[PDB]
C-alpha cells in the first residue's frame, strides 16, 4: 500500500521533498492517503501529501476529495494506491 | 451490560483542541464500557489479579469492587497540525489516541 | 490438544464451543439468585482446584462433551 | 482520596483456595481505588487516550465515564501448593498477583 | 532544563514544586462550580494549545514562578 | 541474597535435592528465605527449603518460625541470609 509523499516545508524539517510512501499499519487497520494545501483565491499552494492512518472520514473514497467550506488549510484523504496523485475540492 | 469497545467520537473543537489539529475534525477513539462479570470471558485477558480481585468483591461486595473495563492495546492516529510558528505539519504515528483492545484489569 | 464442551452461557457464539477443558461454573452476584454457565477454558487451570465457596463453584473435566448431564 | 494504590489482604480461604495453597494464608494484593479527576497527574501515568476521553466526559458526563483506575504494573509472589498428587510444590514466580504501581487508562 | 512554579493543588506536596513547565489550569465538573489549579506539568504539552471551552482552560508558561499573578476564565 | 535450598521430592520433581540459592528478585522488593516440613507427633519430615519472595508475613522476622496451631503442613519464612537453616515451631 502506497501513496504519494510531498512536503513544500522539507528543508525546514530536514525530509525529502517529493516522490513516494510505503504505509507502515496495523495489522488489520485500514490505510489512506492525503494532501493538503492553501488556496490563496484560486492560485493552489501544495503543502503536504503522504500516508494517513485508519481514519473513517476517508472509508471507502474512491478520490482524494475536500470537504471544508472555506478552510485556511484545504485538507482531503482517501483509499487506494496513489488516490493523493490529484485532488480537489467541493463542500 | 457486558465489557466490550464502543464508538466513541471524539470531537476535537469540542474539547478546545480545533486551535491547532487542523485534521481530522473528529476520529474515532473507542470507548471501553461494561462490567467485568464472574466468570471472566477469554477475549478480556483477564490478570490472575484481576480474578482474584472479582471473587474477593463476589464476597465482599460494599469493601471490594468489581475489574474495570479498561483500553488494553492503544492505536495510534494520524493528524495535521499547525507548528508552534503555524505550519501545517503531520504527526503519524500520534501514539495512544484510539483504543485496539478491550479487558479487564 | 483441544477438546468440545456444552455452551450455555451469554458469552456463547454457538451452542457449543471448543477448548483446553470444559467448565461448569456456579455464580451468586449482585444479590441475585445463583446461575449456572457451561463453557470452555484455557487460561487458568488453578481455578478448577477452588474449592467451593458459599458464592461459587468452579468445575471442570476434560473428556469430550462431559459438562452436559451435570449440575450444582 | 484520590487515585491510589491500597492495601488488600486477601485470606485465600475466603476465596476458597486454601484446598491447594498451603502457604501463604494471606498476601498482600492491592486494590486500585479512587478517581481518575482532571487534571491527571503525572504519577498516574495517563494516556492520551484516558486524556481525551476525560475531557469529552466533563462536556458529556452522562454519555461518557471518567477513565478508569486501574493495575497497570504486576509483580508477583511466592505460593507452595499442592501438587495434582497432593505434593507440596512452588511456584516461586507466580505471576500478576499483586499491583506494583497504578494508573488512568 | 527544569522550572520552580507555584503550587496550589490537592496533589502538592509542599508550597511549590519543580518541573518542565507551569500550569494554570480551570476546570468545571459536573454540577460543581469552576475550580482553579496551580502547578508543574512535563508530560503533554499539547495541553496547552488547547483553545479555551466552556469548561476547561489550560494555560502554560517557562519562565521561574510564572504562575502565580495570575487567573483565568471559561465561556 | 541467599537461603538454605533443599527439596525432599527433588527425585521426582527433577530438581537438586540441598544445597543453597541465590535469590531472583524485583529492584526495590523484598526477599525471604522459606522451610516447611511435616510434623507426625515430634518426628520431623523436611519437605522444601528455598526462597521466596516479598510476603508482609515474613517482614523484619529474624528467626524462622512457624505459627499455625496444628498444621498438615509446617511453614515458616524469615528474613536474612540463610536465616532458614535451623527452624522451630510456637503458635
Ligand atoms: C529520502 O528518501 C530516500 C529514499 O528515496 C531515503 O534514502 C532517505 O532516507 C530520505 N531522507 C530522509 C528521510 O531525510
Ligand atoms: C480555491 O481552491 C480550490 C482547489 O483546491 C478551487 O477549486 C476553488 O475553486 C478555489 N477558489 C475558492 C472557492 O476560493
Ligand atoms: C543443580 O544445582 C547446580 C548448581 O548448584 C546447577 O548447576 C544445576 O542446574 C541444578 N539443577 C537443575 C537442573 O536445576
Ligand atoms: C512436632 O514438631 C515440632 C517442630 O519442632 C515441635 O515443636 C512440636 O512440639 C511437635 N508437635 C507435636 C505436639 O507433636
Ligand atoms: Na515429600
Amino acid at each position: 500500500r502506497e501513496c504519494i509523499y510531498y512536503n513544500a516545508n522539507w528543508e525546514l524539517e530536514r525530509t525529502n521533498q517529493s516522490g513516494l510512501e510505503r504505509c507502515e499499519g496495523e495489522q488489520d487497520k485500514r490505510l489512506h492517503c492525503y494532501a493538503s494545501w492553501r488556496n490563496s483565491s484560486g492560485t493552489i499552494e501544495l503543502v503536504k501529501k503522504g500516508c494517513w492512518l485508519d481514519d473513517f472520514n476517508c472509508y471507502d473514497r474512491q478520490e482524494c476529495v475536500a470537504t471544508e467550506e472555506n478552510p485556511q488549510v484545504y485538507f482531503c484523504c482517501c483509499e487506494g494506491n496513489f488516490c493523493n496523485e490529484r485532488f480537489t475540492h467541493l463542500p | 451490560s457486558h465489557c466490550q469497545k464502543t464508538s466513541l467520537r471524539v470531537n476535537f473543537e469540542d474539547i478546545g483542541w480545533d486551535s491547532w489539529i487542523i485534521a481530522p475534525k473528529e476520529y474515532e477513539a473507542y470507548e471501553c464500557k461494561g462490567g467485568c462479570f464472574f466468570p471472566l470471558a477469554d477475549d478480556v485477558t483477564p490478570t490472575k489479579h484481576a480474578i482474584v480481585q472479582t471473587l474477593v468483591h463476589l464476597k465482599f461486595p460494599t469493601k471490594v469492587g468489581k475489574a474495570c473495563c479498561v483500553p488494553t492495546k492503544l492505536s495510534p492516529i494520524s493528524v495535521l497540525y499547525k507548528d508552534d510558528m503555524g505550519v501545517p505539519t503531520l504527526k503519524y504515528h500520534y501514539e495512544g489516541m484510539s483504543v485496539a483492545e478491550c479487558g479487564c484489569r | 490438544p483441544l477438546v468440545t464442551c456444552t455452551c450455555e452461557s451469554p458469552h456463547c457464539k454457538g451452542p457449543t464451543c471448543r477448548g483446553a477443558w470444559c467448565t461448569v461454573v456456579l455464580v451468586r452476584e449482585e444479590g441475585r439468585h445463583p446461575q449456572e454457565h457451561r463453557g470452555c477454558g484455557n487460561l487458568h487451570r488453578e481455578l478448577c482446584r477452588g474449592r467451593p465457596t458459599e458464592f461459587v463453584n468452579h468445575y471442570c473435566c476434560d473428556s469430550h462433551l462431559c459438562n452436559h448431564n451435570v449440575s450444582l
